[PDB]
RNA sequence: UCGCCUCCUAAAAGGUAACGGAGGCGCCCAAAGGUCCCCUCAGGCGGGACGGAAAUCCGCCGGAGAGCGCAAGGGUAGAAG
RNA sequence: GCCCGGAUAGCUCAGUCGGUAGAGCAGGGGAUUGAAAAUCCCCGUGUCCUUGGUUCGAUUCCGAGUCCGGGCACCA
RNA sequence: CGCGGGGUGGAGCAGCCCGGUAGCUCGUCGGGCUCAUAACCCGAAGGUCGUCGGUUCAAAUCCGGCCCCCGCAACCA
RNA sequence: GGCGACACACGUGCUACAAUGCCCACUACAAAGCGAUGCCACCCGGCAACGGGGAGCUAAUCGCAAAAAGGUGGGCCCAGUUCGGAUUGGGGUCUGCAACCCGACCCCAUGAAGCCGGAAUCGCUAGUAAUCGCGGAUCAGCCAUGCCGCGGUGAAUACG
């Protein structure tokens, strides 16, 4: 069944199937399992629709999540740019922010190669 | 893996300790 | 409505994070809905739970006391 | 980070706190990019240094903890071609 | 089936608040609510009307009524489109069946819309009807997510007897339409 | 260039020439035919997920500028669509 | 209009005493190569010109059928 | 003037018949092999089709004009 | 301030693409080196980095120290995943006058490319190659995956 936003996981496990939600996994996940007092080894396939509205309510309420979470990250950066700060100029030019080196492979942040002549 | 610091094996590689490699002998 | 190839649309039941919506009158009676906003969680019947704005707020407060 | 901390340079930290209660506000040239900014800095006009020259920067509330050399970038780029 | 809570809710407490607000000499002049028209434009289904037979199946489930099929008005090159083919399903519901559907849409559907900070309040058409549209079909109670092959949204038309939007905004507000203000 | 069709030349009936000005035909359709019943266009603005100048949907204005298998003309929604 | 002849995987297309489908350059996989090309080992419905019909059965029998060749023919 | 052909990546040719997806050789760019260059190998980028109209749903492709290019012709006088 | 630039291009590397594998728990076996301006046991606070407190050692006499693979047990069930951890958001610890440019680390969130790599091309003949952790030099801290060394487990194959 479906937790915050929509994000339906199923089968497999529950502690695992919690990760599949945006904002959640490992730590945040293994936590809400004990704090709603639910067995982590269960498979979300089967469990009482009770524990489900228990688990939904905790997770969905405790911390902000996939819709509102993502949009806040977006919102931090919007502010990191347009403030005019450096950390946000490396946002404007799509370039690596936290330290590192751009003479050679930035690729993850740089996109695929666009080769040129010599 | 040796690069995932959020594992036992990762920290050991990086030489560090923490929640995923606490120090108790 | 022409008679044939058509949903029945018989009085229903339905559920939520809330109790029933006993309006009902639908196809496929007795349906179970994830949760709503109206029933007043989530926006309508405004909770504003979990709420934001700390980021301009934060590096003010902690900052020169620390 | 620091915390037991909050490092600002006395040089201008003075000259800003001065321009607080004098009642007057001016354009202040600093070489200190190592220091932090605000709140008694906000609204002031500071010229930071990039290594080459002194660059005017307007201050405001969301500029909060950001070291003065953020808003004064060091190298020149303008693309490749 | 003639009872239908929202309909009830219109007569006792939507009309009265509407008279007392705009003020109306005549019993009729006050806005009635006619004809929500649901339309799925599907180019998605183009050469395949196999797709279509499930989509129309799906709308009937939510409306209690099957759509007719719109067909291609003219032939247009830049995206496929001989003038023959089916472009989409469209169903016109009124009178009860509109209400029983409108009800679920207000109480259930939009709640289950991801995020949803409220309906656009500029989509009144200026002569005081309101269109809105959805990006997926599984926000309805009648859809189980294991019956979805692929996600196609629709356009919802709502036609008010209200002559202005100012009036039409009120009617739907008081009816319970969540707005982004 | 040579037969056929439309428009001008053609002088408000018909007809009317030039190695005068311009374009089309040598098909097509078992529905694109008969009849009965319905239905009314292009376009403009406003609205609406993917929909963009344009796919579909809703509102208002729109008397014919759309359509009529193909050239032009005549004609035609009180239908020939 | 005739007579018949040419009818196959992707290509030449080869194979009609009825029962089953095949090779070469191709295409891919493997050795071999520093160059490529030989050579060598493996894998391809191609429902064999089309449809009713005849016996167990039909690339393979009969009526129409479809497409193409020189060779005939004819043309108010 | 006249009849026929053509104009498309940098170069040379296809494709235009038969409307819908632009191909080939060289060249160019990045990598390889070599001490190195060449040859050779593995990758790649690059045309809106002379032009303006028109026809169609759609035009390199069918039609009209103009602009070049090649070609043939221009006899009895 | 720059040596840290970034359309690109090459050498050396590291971490991987997973089930002879990943994770969590427990249970083991090394060597060589370092350190009383330093190593810091053990106690307490914190998820943790680490911070307090504080004992022993000029050190076969105390400390770094847990060796890791291995082992035992259970979990994952072939999935772009409990694979893989790049990137980014937020929150902190430490060094240092100072971490914007340019430190390392910890937590929370984010989770990318990647499903064994064209032409080409490198190392190794045995305690070697693979693979696994550990120490020092420099050093405030550290961009060390580097370098110089240490032991753990431990192949294949040479017709010619
Ligand atoms: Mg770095
Ligand atoms: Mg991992
Ligand atoms: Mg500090
Ligand atoms: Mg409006
Ligand atoms: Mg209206
Ligand atoms: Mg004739
Ligand atoms: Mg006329
Ligand atoms: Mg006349
Ligand atoms: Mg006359
Ligand atoms: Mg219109
Ligand atoms: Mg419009
Ligand atoms: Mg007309
Ligand atoms: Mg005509
Ligand atoms: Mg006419
Ligand atoms: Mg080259
Ligand atoms: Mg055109
Ligand atoms: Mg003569
Ligand atoms: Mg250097
Ligand atoms: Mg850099
Ligand atoms: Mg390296
Ligand atoms: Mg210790
Ligand atoms: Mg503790
Ligand atoms: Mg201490
Ligand atoms: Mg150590
Ligand atoms: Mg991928
Ligand atoms: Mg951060
Ligand atoms: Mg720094
Ligand atoms: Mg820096
Ligand atoms: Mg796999
Ligand atoms: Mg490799
Ligand atoms: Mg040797
Ligand atoms: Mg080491
Ligand atoms: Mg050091
Ligand atoms: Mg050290
Ligand atoms: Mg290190």
């Amino acid at each position: 069944a479906r937790i915050a936003g929509v994000e339906i996981p199923r089968n497999k496990r529950v502690d695992v199937a919690l990760t599949y939600i945006y904002g959640i996994g490992k730590a945040r996940a293994k936590e809400a399992l004990e704090k709603t007092g639910i067995n982590p080894a269960t498979r979300v396939k089967d469990l009482t629709e009770a524990e489900v509205v228990r688990l939904r309510e905790y997770v969905e309420n405790t911390w902000k999540l996939e819709g509102e979470l993502r949009a806040e990250v977006a919102a931090n950066i919007k502010r990191l740019m347009d403030i005019g700060c450096y950390r946000g100029l490396r946002h404007r030019r799509g370039l690596p922010v936290r330290g590192q080196r751009t003479r050679t492979n930035a690729r993850t942040r740089k996109g695929p190669r666009k080769t040129v002549a010599a | 893996g040796k690069g995932d610091r959020r594992t036992r094996r990762g920290k050991i590689w990086r030489g560090t300790y923490g929640k995923y490699r606490p120090r108790k002998k | 409505m022409k008679e044939g190839i058509h949903p029945k649309l018989v009085p229903a039941r339905i559920i939520c994070g809330c109790g029933n919506v006993i309006e009902t009158y639908s196809t496929k009676p007795e349906i179970y809905v994830e949760v709503c906003s109206k029933c007043h969680p989530f926006y309508t019947g405004q909770q504003r739970f979990v709420d934001t704005e700390g980021r301009v707020e934060r590096f003010q407060r902690r900052y020169g006391d620390s | 980070s620091l915390k037991k901390g909050v490092f600002v340079d006395d040089h201008l930290l003075e000259k800003v706190l001065e321009l607080n209660a004098k009642g007057e506000k001016r354009l202040i040239k600093t070489w200190s990019r190592r220091s932090t900014i605000v709140p008694e800095m906000v609204g002031h006009t500071i010229a930071v240094y990039n290594g080459k020259q002194h660059v005017p920067v307007y201050i405001t509330e969301n500029m909060v903890g950001h070291k003065l050399g953020e808003f004064a970038p060091t190298r020149t780029y303008r693309g490749h071609g | 089936p003639l009872d239908v809570a929202l309909k009830r809710k219109y007569y006792e407490e939507v009309r009265p608040e509407l008279i007392r607000r705009f003020g109306y000499q005549n019993v009729w002049e006050v806005p009635r609510l006619e004809k929500v028209v649901i339309n799925q434009g599907l180019g998605e289904a183009k050469e395949d009307a196999r797709i279509l037979e499930k989509a129309a199946q799906e709308l009937a489930l939510i409306t209690g009524q099957k759509p007719a099929v719109t067909r291609a008005k003219k032939s247009i090159s830049n995206f496929k489109l001989r003038k023959g083919m089916p472009i989409g399903l469209r169903v016109t519901l009124r009178r009860d069946r509109m209400w029983i559907f409108l009800e679920k849409l207000l109480n259930v559907a939009l709640p289950r819309i991801r995020d949803f900070r409220g309906l656009n309040p500029n989509s009144f058409d200026g002569r005081g009807n309101y269109n809105l549209g959805l990006r997926e079909q599984l926000i309805f109670p009648e859809i189980t997510y294991d019956m979805v092959d692929a996600l196609r949204g629709m356009d919802i038309a709502v036609v008010t007897t209200a002559e202005t939007d100012e009036e039409a905004r009120a009617l739907l507000e008081l009816l319970g339409f969540p707005f982004r203000k």
